[PDB]
Formats: structure tokens, C-alpha cells, sequence
């Protein structure tokens, strides 16, 4: 069956452009018109636009229309989207999707997609800001570490250099209206052994080659 | 032309029936037949479910069906099966060549008991008050299926500005684990007697407030 | 309103042509064409062809293909049927109909039927000379062997062609008259019978004579039946 | 050739009943193209429904047509004394052929004919040929083997029958049977029958050759 | 002195599909409207059906067929979809007149008529009053594909299946669009004169 295959995403500043790629195997791309659908995180698709077959015509979603452009080159079995002044909104995935029926069809649907390519746009890196999340006294108590405005992903967090594993929770991270990232690791703790057992918290963001470490107290 | 719109949610037992909505308005679902349904599973593009608002494309099974009525599109899964577990996307023509989808409907088969969320919720460090700044961390884990929504107070009025919560993501013990925030001024943070975290999960409030 | 007259009957020796008219009248002719069914006696309808009016265009019956041709004249408002190598078993009573079943212009099939006919045209296909029948009494017997209810009548033999009617007493004696229908025998003369039942005790006083009329030969034949004493 | 066969062959109903007559088809008829025709003797053939189901003008509501593929149905829901005749249904979905009709008589209470045996007249005999003629009066129903036998001969090929239509009154049929013999084989013979069988009963009806 | 033969469209026992559509010519005859005056849904573009019997033609064309009931609004000028772009396409400066009734006890059966069928796409749009009937199947890769559908190898007709119960958007609809032209010669079709 045919496999189209996306390129091209890349991390990017506001502001920049890039072109994404779109790559069909076998013959069968000439005599189909192909679409641009892309996902934010967490969020819904987004009906992108589309390019006629034999590139007759051209269609576009209004929240792009003037901002992006679609091409083809049927010599190379190859569909491109042309992004022009990214914003923070394009971060998501990005698919070409080929249209059920070969030639002008376009009343059915889209049947055959590509994995996807991931476009994430940010001005700069920031690595975080690790805050302590205090705990207060079932004998059960919760305590933890904020790690704050972060980019890109991801951080990796270890509780007392790797000694504290039992209780652990690493939440998956919020992504922010800005484009950052922030998340928070807790442990669950004996009531008893807080202020003899020191629990320190170990911040890793690889990107920004940044280690934290927060001690966190009983406030 | 705007987005259609799907109940987030919806839940149902292996072998029974389950209906996902997809509203729209007169120039979308109400003009037009040609009306697409896409189911997505998670990391995967999304797969070609129905068209012309009942029409199957090729290896699709007859327990997926469609209708539509007015503005309002529906799709129908009989004898639900496990494989069933995935996001549904409605999908419309809206005139002059363009096509618009749906907001989404996490549809999950149940496979386990109903488990409420327990919720941990964290005051602004001391820290990073000192530092100008303050975040409420409001901490979701253990429930199913795994679907809340999350509204913050401000004594007793609701606040809108300044929340961002995660999308649920499963745990090692197929739970769902959830995340909040709520971002604030040191100045606001203090001028309230206390903040509260409401997590909903089917239909059941679990609380937790914090005090400055 | 719609009416269409069909010509007189017809007599034609086996081998001859026939030529049936049909004259429309009430509608605008050339946007209905005409069709035609023929009825031998005491059988079912059978169709024989199409045409229409607006163009010529004909559409037959495969068992009368090279033998029917059928036409229509503008100007008379008149369509024509013609039968030609007319055999025995061509004796049937013909038809015409307005057509509703194709289109006149487009020759298509329509939502529709025959739906005014023709009172038909009998023709007789037959080697056999007009003849005035011979009438032969069916008498009573003056000895009453069933109830008080005595039969009587007139054995109306080997006339040609068709058709004779029967009276009795001038048309004054009316009730239990019977005057059964015409058979074709084997000597290709028509032949038929004409009974009465009648009060046995009525016999000594009542007088009983059958009228029989052939118009084709100009013969009529009065014979009064009398009772059988021996 | 699509062949058109009606049932039963003839229906006996009596006034007011319902007459329901049937029309088979040896092939799908396409329900444009099915039509019933009347025919009361000694009239030409009536439109009485067209496309299966449509009434022609003028037709009593009382007809009315249905069916399609290879059954349609004819139903007089209310049987008048006009309505007792004959019924053809009629195919021009490809070429165009007639049924082989439905006979709708009334039906009366059980009449035994009345039966009466005349001899050739003396005066025909003179010219060389003997008709004897069997007359079966006013009877019911209409089936009747009629068997002409000689001195105890039971006679084959050289006799003829003639039926009335149904009485107005009531509603009744004669029937002759005539048999031909040459005069020569008349007088060659003394014992004339003729016998009548409907049901479990035979009536013969007899003479002796020139006896009183 | 002969009459124009509009009853042989509209009662015709057998409709074509869309996507071979049939065109009768109509010409020298007159013709009465009030035909298309009198459970039929009309709407005539250009034209009142009244004034029509007030006017002369030089040919009328009555082209007919069976679509989708909710797909009647397609044949209209201007319209765009489905049917419109790739079957059946009516000029933006239409004049004349479009008729529709609701067929479903002729064209529909319980066990689903298919005998009507449409184009689900098309190397272009169809010009105004173009017919493509075209039905070999589009060959999409390298192997040939032999009258049948298969793998890469597209069907480009799809049959209607008409069932009496399903609704009336989806039951079948007969319809006839009837064209006036007038041109550089005499005029045949007149009106009730
Ligand atoms: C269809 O035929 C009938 C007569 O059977 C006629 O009255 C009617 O006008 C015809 N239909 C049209 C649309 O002319
Ligand atoms: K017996």
C-alpha cells in the first residue's frame, strides 16, 4: 500500500520559516490530490489545506490562508507545506494525508496519512526553575519539587540522588500558552522520618546541560 | 468556519451501543451530506471511519454507523469492542471547498472499575514567593476512566486566568494521571482567605483548598 | 369525447389480404400512436403491433412480422391495419387502441396502457359461400316424461357466415328462451340451436314458432314446433 | 418472452365479496409496465389499471392494483354485478404480452341440470344426416361431462357442445351437446344416450329409435 | 398543428442515470406549458412558466435522469458538489426550468434497486450540459487492472441503492431540465397559437 512519509519539522524560532516535506512511495502520488492536517499536543486536528491532483487548484483553511503555502512536484512523488512567519499557535504534528479517490474527488475523505512531523516553536532555551513543594503533616505525607519554565523537553527527576524510588510520581509536563514547560515530581513519605531523613530532589534538563538539586523541608 | 462540537467524553461496556454527537451549524453538517468520521489511537494518524455520513470505506466493520439530523451529526459503535478505544473526530464540508473537523471525543472502553482521582494540591512555595512569583500545584492521579475536568476558586468565586492542566496520560497501573496549575501574583495569592482545586471525574467532585 | 369506430366486419377466402380502419376522433391524433389486438372466438387478447402517428415508425409482433403492415393517414385522422396471407386461424375479432404504452415521437416506453378501444371488426377467414341455414325442429313430446316442464326448440343448421338471430313468436315469447352461441363445424357451416321450456300443459293450446334471421344470405325462416305425439 | 400467467382460471365470489385475482410473471416486470384490462362479452376490452397500481379515469374506486418483481394483484374489494366478466393483465417491459385471463362468475347454490334428449326430425333425416341434440338446462356450476352413447357405445369425436353465458336472473348455464351421424348409421342403431355427470352423479337421459 | 411531446419525458417508464443523462430535442410543435404548472417541485431560472406559452423557441432540450433526493439541490445554477462537479452541470447563466418528484414506488425495492448510477470523481469539472460516460476504471499504479476494481485500480460509477424505507433525502428523484435556446434560425417551438 502506499506510505507517505513527512520531513522536515524541526525545533524553530517565532518568526522563522520552514518547509515540511511529504514523500509517497510507489507511482500512485501523480494521480492523487493530497492535504495538510496538523495536531497541537493534546489538542484536536486541524484541517490545513489541499493541492489539486495536476495542481489545478488550491485550497486553504482561513487560519492559515495568506500565511502558508502548498506545492507539489509530482516529478519527485514529493507534497510540501511552506510555513512563513511561525507563531507559538504552530507548534504541533503535522500530517499529509492522500485523498480516497484519485483525481478531482474531495467530497469523501482522507484515508491514507503519514506518520506525522513535529514543528515546536520557541524563541530560546530556558532551563527551569526548581522550587520546593513543602510537605505538611494514616501517617502519610506528600512532598515534592515544582520544576518551573522550562524549554524544550524534557527533564528527568531523581529524589535523593537515586536512594528514594518507592513513592515517586513524575507527572507528565503542562505545555504553557508561551511555549513553555513546567512539571512536578512527588513523593509519598512516612510522616514519622520527616526532619531526620533529608529529601533532596535532583533536576536534570539535558538541553540546557543544566543539574539542579532543591533540598525540601518541612515548612 | 468554527470548530464542530463533540461531547469531550464518552463511555461504554464492551458489547454495548455508544453515540458520539457532532454539532455544527447550517453552513456545515446542516448544508451538506458529505459529513467524514475519523478514529485516531494513541501516536497513530488518525484512520478513515465513515463517510457521506454513513457510508463505510474499505475493511470497516457494520458496527460503525452514522446519522444525521439538522445540524448535528451522530456516530453509532454497536458491540463495542476493546480495539474500540480511541479519539473520534466528526468532519465536515463547510462550502467553497473547505473542509473543518470536530473538537474530539475520548471515547474509552471499560475494562475496569470506576476509580474516583485523589487529589494533592500545594501552595506557592516559600521560595518562589520571595522570588516574586507564585504557582498553585494541583496533583491528579489514580483515577478512571481517565477523563476530568479542573476548576479553580478564589474563596468561593471561579477563576478563569492563569490555569493550565495537562492531558491525562496513563500510568503504569492503567490509572490516569492529570496535572493543574494555577498561575498568580504574590499580591493576589495573599489577598484570599483560600484557594481550592475541583477536580470532576464522572460526574463526582473530589476538593482541595489551600490557604495563604 | 375519445372515440375510435372501427370498420364493418369482413368475409376473406384464405390467401387474401384484409385491411381493418380505425377512425380517431376526440384527441389530438398524432401524439398518441396505435395498437392492436386481435381475439379468435372464445380465446384470449393477443397483440399484433404499434405504430406511430407522428412518424410511421411500427414495432410488430414477431409471429406477424412480413405479414402486417400498418399505417396512419394525417389528414383523416385514421389508422390502417392490413393482414395479408390470411390462413383459417386468422379469424379473430381485431381491434385498435390509443396507445400509452410508447411515445409517438420518441418511440419510449410510457407509464400507461391501451386506454380507448375500438369496437372491433370481425373477420372471417374462410373458403366457405354464403348460405341460409336450414331450421329443423326440436320438438316436444305430447307425452310429458319430465315434471310438468317441456323443452322445445329449433336446430338452426349450416349457415355461412355469421350471424343469425333467433325470436320466438315475433318476440312475445321471451322467458326461459335459451339461444346458445354458433358453433363452426367440420363442414365449415356454422350451426346452432335455439331452445325454450315451456308448461307441458301449455302444449295442446300455446303455438311456438322460432324466427330466424341471416342477413348475409336475406333469409328469414319461421318454423313452428309442434309436439311429437307418434 | 416474459409469460404472463393469471389464477385460478375462473372465480366464483358472489356479489359483495372481495375478488382477489392473481398475475405471475416469468420474469421481473418492471411495476411501470403492468396493466389490467376488463372484458364483459361482447364488448371490446376496458383500461381499468396501468403501472400496477394507477387507476385509469372513469374506473370505480373499487379496483385498485398492486405487487411488483414477478406477483401483481388485482382486488374488486366490493364485487357489483357489472364487475362479474373477464380480466387480462397486460406487460410491456419487453415486447409486450397479455395474460390468459381470469373468469370472475357468481356464485350460486348447487342446480342439478334439467336434462332432455331430442332426436334427428324426420324431416332432416330425409336429407341424409341425423343431428341428436342433448340440452342441459339451467344448471350449476358450470362443469358438466356430457358422454353420448349408442346401443350402449360410448361415442367419440362426432359430437359438439355449446354453453350460454351465465343467466341474469339466475344465475345459471345451459348446455347442448349435439351429435352428428349420417343416416345411414342413425337407423343402423336403436338405443340414443346421453349422460350427464357433475360431481357423484350421473343422469342419463335416453329414447329408442323410431319408439313412441 | 402538433403538440409538443413534454408528457413523452415526464411519463416515461424508464429514467437514465445521472451520470449518462438523457437529452430529447424537442422542436416544431406547440407547447403548453401549463404542463410544468401543474407532489412535483419546480423552480425555473430566467423564465415565468406562464409567460413561456407567450414565447418561441427554435428547439427545446429535455434532458432527464435519477439522483439522490437530498442531492436535487445540486441542479441549480451556480451549485457546486458532488453530482453538479462531476455529473451533471447547469451553466450559471441558466435559463429554463428544473423539475423534480419524489420516484421511491418506481425506482426503489426492498432489496435495493442499484440500476442507477453515479461518477464519484472526474479528471476536471464538467462543463455546463457535458456528459462523460466513461466507465473504464482508472488504472492508479503500475498494473493493469482489467475491467474489475482492485488494489490501485478505481471504479469511477457507483451504483444508488434505492430502498423504499430509507428517508427522503436518500429515496430517488426523478427530474427533467428543460432548456430554451434561441438561434440564428427560425423558431419552431411556439406556445398555445
Ligand atoms: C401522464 O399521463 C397521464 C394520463 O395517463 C396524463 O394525464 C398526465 O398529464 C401525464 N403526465 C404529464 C406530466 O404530462
Ligand atoms: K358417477
Amino acid at each position: 500500500e502506499v506510505q507517505l512519509v513527512e520531513s522536515g519539522g524541526s525545533v524553530v524560532q517565532p518568526g522563522r520559516a520552514l518547509r515540511l516535506s511529504c514523500a509517497a512511495s510507489g507511482i500512485t502520488f501523480s494521480s492523487f490530490g493530497m492535504y495538510w492536517v496538523r495536531q497541537a499536543p493534546g489538542k484536536g486536528l486541524e484541517w490545513l489545506g489541499y493541492i489539486a491532483y495536476d495542481g489545478s487548484d488550491t485550497y486553504y483553511a482561513d487560519s492559515v490562508k495568506g500565511r502558508f503555502t502548498i506545492s507539489r512536484d509530482n516529478s519527485k512523488n514529493t507534497l510540501y507545506l511552506q510555513m512563513n512567519s511561525l507563531r507559538i499557535e504552530d507548534t504541533a504534528v503535522y500530517y499529509c494525508a492522500k485523498d480516497y479517490y484519485p483525481l478531482l474527488s474531495y467530497y469523501y475523505g482522507l484515508d491514507v496519512w503519514g506518520q506525522g512531523t513535529t514543528v515546536t516553536v520557541f524563541n530560546q532555551i530556558k532551563p527551569p526553575s526548581v522550587f520546593p513543594l513543602a510537605p505538611s503533616s494514616g501517617g502519610t505525607a506528600a512532598l515534592g519539587c515544582l520544576v518551573k519554565d522550562y524549554f524544550p523537553e524534557p527533564v528527568t527527576v531523581s529524589w535523593n540522588s537515586g536512594a528514594l524510588t518507592s513513592g515517586v510520581h513524575t507527572f507528565p509536563a503542562v505545555l504553557q500558552s508561551s511555549g513553555l514547560y513546567s512539571l512536578s515530581s512527588v513523593v509519598t513519605v512516612p510522616s514519622s522520618s520527616l526532619g531526620t531523613q533529608t529529601y533532596i530532589c535532583n533536576v536534570n534538563h539535558k538541553p540546557s546541560n543544566t543539574k539542579v538539586d532543591k533540598k525540601v523541608e518541612p515548612k | 468556519q468554527s470548530v464542530l462540537t463533540q461531547p469531550r467524553s464518552v463511555s461504554g461496556s464492551p458489547g454495548q451501543s455508544v453515540t458520539i454527537s457532532c454539532t455544527g451549524t447550517s453552513s456545515d453538517v446542516g448544508a451538506y451530506n458529505y459529513v467524514s468520521w475519523y478514529q485516531q489511537h494513541p501516536g497513530k494518524a488518525p484512520k478513515f471511519m465513515i463517510y457521506d455520513v454513513d457510508q463505510r470505506p474499505s475493511g470497516v466493520p457494520d458496527r460503525f454507523s452514522g446519522s444525521k439530523s439538522g445540524n448535528t451529526a451522530s456516530l453509532i459503535i454497536s458491540g463495542l469492542q476493546a480495539e474500540d478505544e480511541a479519539d473520534y473526530y466528526c468532519s465536515s464540508y463547510a462550502g467553497s471547498y473547505i473542509w473543518v473537523f470536530g473538537g474530539g471525543t475520548q471515547l474509552t472502553v471499560l475494562g475496569q472499575p470506576k476509580a474516583a482521582p485523589s487529589v494533592t494540591l500545594f501552595p506557592p512555595s516559600s521560595e518562589e514567593l520571595q522570588a516574586n512569583k507564585a504557582t498553585l500545584v494541583c496533583l491528579i492521579s489514580d483515577f478512571y476512566p481517565g477523563a476530568v475536568t479542573v476548576a479553580w476558586k478564589a474563596d468561593s468565586s471561579p477563576v478563569k486566568a492563569g490555569v493550565e492542566t495537562t492531558t491525562p496520560s496513563k500510568q503504569s497501573n492503567n490509572k490516569y494521571a492529570a496535572s493543574s496549575y494555577l498561575s498568580l501574583t504574590p499580591e493576589q495569592w495573599k489577598s484570599h482567605r483560600s484557594y481550592s482545586c475541583q477536580v470532576t471525574h464522572e460526574g463526582s467532585t473530589v476538593e482541595k483548598t489551600v490557604a495563604p | 369525447q375519445v372515440q375510435l369506430v372501427q370498420s364493418g366486419a369482413e368475409v376473406k377466402k384464405p390467401g387474401a389480404s384484409v385491411k381493418v380502419s380505425c377512425k380517431a376522433s376526440g384527441y389530438p391524433f398524432t401524439s398518441y400512436g396505435i395498437s392492436w389486438v386481435r381475439q379468435a372466438p372464445g380465446q384470449g387478447l393477443e397483440w399484433m403491433g404499434w405504430i406511430s402517428t407522428y412518424n410511421g415508425n411500427t414495432n410488430y409482433a414477431q409471429k406477424f412480422q412480413g405479414r402486417v403492415t400498418m399505417t396512419t393517414d394525417t389528414s383523416t385522422t385514421t389508422g390502417y391495419m392490413e393482414l395479408r396471407r390470411l390462413r383459417s386461424d386468422d379469424t379473430a375479432v381485431y381491434y385498435c387502441a390509443r396507445d400509452y404504452t410508447r411515445g409517438a415521437w420518441f418511440g419510449e416506453s410510457l407509464i400507461g396502457g391501451f386506454d380507448n378501444w375500438g369496437q372491433g371488426t370481425l373477420v372471417t377467414v374462410s373458403s366457405a359461400s354464403t348460405k341460409g341455414p336450414s331450421v329443423f325442429p326440436l320438438a316436444p313430446s305430447s307425452k310429458s316424461t319430465s315434471g310438468g316442464t317441456a323443452a322445445l326448440g329449433c336446430l338452426v343448421k349450416d349457415y355461412f357466415p355469421e350471424p343469425v338471430t333467433v325470436s320466438w313468436n315475433s318476440g312475445a315469447l321471451t322467458s326461459g328462451v335459451h339461444t346458445f352461441p354458433a358453433v363452426l363445424q367440420s363442414s365449415g357451416l356454422y350451426s346452432l340451436s335455439s331452445v325454450v321450456t315451456v308448461p307441458s300443459s301449455s302444449l295442446g293450446t300455446q303455438t311456438y314458432i322460432c324466427n330466424v334471421n341471416h342477413k348475409p344470405s336475406n333469409t328469414k325462416v319461421d318454423k313452428k314446433v309442434e309436439p311429437k305425439s307418434c | 418472452e416474459i409469460v404472463l400467467t393469471q389464477s385460478p382460471g375462473t372465480l366464483s365470489l358472489s356479489p359483495g365479496e372481495r375478488a382477489t385475482l392473481s398475475c405471475r410473471a416469468s420474469q421481473t416486470v418492471s411495476s411501470t409496465s403492468l396493466a389490467w384490462y376488463q372484458q364483459k362479452p361482447g364488448q371490446a376490452p376496458r383500461l381499468l389499471i396501468y403501472g400496477a397500481s394507477s387507476r385509469a379515469t372513469g374506473i370505480p374506486d373499487r379496483f385498485s392494483g398492486s405487487g411488483s418483481g414477478t406477483d401483481f394483484t388485482l382486488t374488486i374489494s366490493r364485487l357489483e354485478p357489472e364487475d362479474f366478466a373477464v380480466y387480462y393483465c397486460q406487460q410491456h417491459d419487453t415486447s409486450l404480452t397479455f395474460g390468459g385471463g381470469t373468469k370472475v362468475e357468481i356464485k350460486r347454490t348447487v342446480a342439478a341440470p334439467s336434462v332432455f334428449i331430442f332426436p334427428p326430425s324426420d324431416e332432416q333425416l330425409k336429407s341424409g344426416t341425423a343431428s341428436v341434440v342433448c340440452l342441459l338446462n339451467n344448471f350449476y356450476p358450470r362443469e358438466a361431462k356430457v358422454q353420448w352413447k349408442v346401443d350402449n357405445a360410448l361415442q367419440s369425436g362426432n359430437s359438439q357442445e355449446s354453453v350460454t353465458e351465465q343467466d341474469s336472473k339466475d344465475s345459471t348455464y345451459s348446455l347442448s351437446s349435439t351429435l352428428t351421424l349420417s343416416k345411414a348409421d342413425y337407423e343402423k342403431h336403436k338405443v340414443y344416450a346421453c349422460e350427464v355427470t357433475q360431481g357423484t352423479t350421473s343422469v342419463t337421459k335416453s329414447f329408442n329409435r323410431g319408439e313412441c | 398543428t402538433n403538440l409538443c411531446p413534454f408528457h413523452e419525458v415526464f411519463n416515461a417508464t424508464t429514467f437514465a442515470s445521472v451520470y449518462a443523462w438523457n437529452r430529447k430535442r424537442i422542436s416544431n410543435c406547440v407547447a403548453d406549458y401549463s404542463v410544468i404548472y401543474n407532489f412535483f417541485a419546480f423552480k425555473c431560472y430566467g423564465v415565468s412558466p406562464t409567460k413561456l406559452n407567450d414565447l418561441c423557441f427554435t428547439n427545446v432540450y429535455a434532458d432527464s435522469f435519477v439522483i439522490r433526493g437530498n442531492e436535487v439541490s445540486q441542479i441549480a445554477p451556480g451549485q457546486t458538489g458532488n453530482i453538479a462537479d462531476y455529473n451533471y452541470k447547469l451553466p450559471d447563466d441558466f435559463t429554463g426550468c428544473v423539475i423534480a418528484w419524489n420516484s421511491n414506488k418506481l425506482d426503489s425495492k426492498p432489496s435495493g434497486n442499484y440500476n442507477y448510477l453515479y461518477r464519484l470523481f472526474r479528471k476536471s469539472k464538467l462543463k455546463p450540459f457535458e456528459r462523460d460516460i466513461s466507465t473504464e476504471i482508472y488504472q492508479a499504479g503500475n498494473k493493469p487492472c482489467n475491467g474489475v476494481a482492485g488494489p490501485n485500480c478505481y471504479s469511477p460509477l457507483q451504483s444508488y441503492g434505492f430502498r423504499p424505507t430509507y428517508g427522503v433525502g436518500h429515496q430517488p428523484y426523478r427530474v427533467v431540465v428543460l432548456s430554451f435556446e434561441l438561434l440564428h434560425a427560425p423558431a419552431t417551438v411556439c406556445g398555445p397559437k
